[PDB]
């Protein structure tokens, strides 16, 4: 049950955007939004 | 993600106000 | 962009000295005196505090939220 | 039964996702909420309609000034969405609500009524925002 959460461009507010939907912020209304960090095991070696 | 209550967040009352 | 942690050539820790260097330069000291006041004998380690550019400030100016 | 009646209970976490969605006087009208009166006693009330209060308050992250015209048998007054509790209808409160309905004379809604009304929230939750509602929401 993952609705593919996004981050607004300037609001930096979370939004829930599903397929076949316009790409806009829940408030104000902008056309830019980035994704959130994955949940995988991001493990680096301090080398 | 329906209702992540886990109780709640201290619900205010009507007569308390 | 940020003060390194160790002098490339020598290896002495220099990261923990940028703030002290700025403070000494601010109060009254000059560069030539502040370096040896902090304890940087070899000239290899002094370039860390003389040549280093501090761009993290310009980076932080672009605050994501608020 | 209380377990069957808790199905349409609109908790405080669900109402935060329809603060500006249209058809709020259609999908909401019919469900019951555990409005807190205030000491731990609660009274279930019927959702007669939707109103708008002149006081603006913040509820956690979002903020809304809409009211909720409720009624418990005969006693009716304006309420707010911030006093609603997330607890389910207990046995004592269920009996109190049944007694209040019987005293007020309002016929108890039929089980098929609740059965066909609980699906309204479910179908509205997965509603695709393909129409021109985002503009009104942002405004
Ligand atoms: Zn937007
Ligand atoms: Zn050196």
């Amino acid at each position: 049950q993952q609705p593919m959460i996004y981050i607004c461009g300037e609001c930096h507010t979370e939004n829930e955007i599903k397929s076949r939907d316009p790409i806009r912020c829940r408030e104000c209304g902008y056309r830019i939004m980035y994704k959130k960090r994955t949940k995988r095991l991001v493990v680096f070696d301090a080398r | 993600t329906s209702t992540y209550g886990r109780y709640g967040s201290q619900t205010p009352m009507y007569g308390s106000g | 962009m940020i003060i390194p942690v160790r002098c490339f050539t020598c290896g002495k820790i220099v990261g923990n000295k940028w703030e002290a260097y700025l403070g000494l330069l601010q109060a009254e000291y000059t560069e030539g005196d502040a370096l040896d006041a902090l304890g940087l004998k070899r000239y290899c380690c002094r370039r860390m505090l003389l040549a280093h550019v501090d761009l993290i400030e310009k980076l932080l100016n672009y605050a994501p939220l608020e | 039964l209380p377990e069957e009646l808790n199905r349409v209970r609109l908790s405080r976490h669900k109402l935060e996702r329809w603060c500006h969605m249209p058809f709020f006087a259609k999908t909401v009208t019919g469900c019951f909420v555990r409005i807190g009166i205030g000491k731990p006693v609660y009274r279930v009330a019927e959702i007669t309609g939707v109103v708008e209060t002149a006081k603006v308050y913040q509820l956690g992250g979002t903020r809304t000034n809409k009211g909720l015209q409720l009624r418990h048998g005969n006693d009716q007054r304006v309420f707010r969405l911030e006093f609603v509790s997330n607890q389910e209808f207990t046995e004592s409160e269920f009996m109190k609500w049944k007694e209040a309905m019987f005293s007020a004379g309002m016929q108890l809604p039929t089980l098929d009524e609740i059965n066909k009304k609980e699906l309204s929230i479910k179908e509205a939750l997965n509603y695709k925002f393909n129409d021109q509602d985002i503009e009104e929401i942002v405004k």
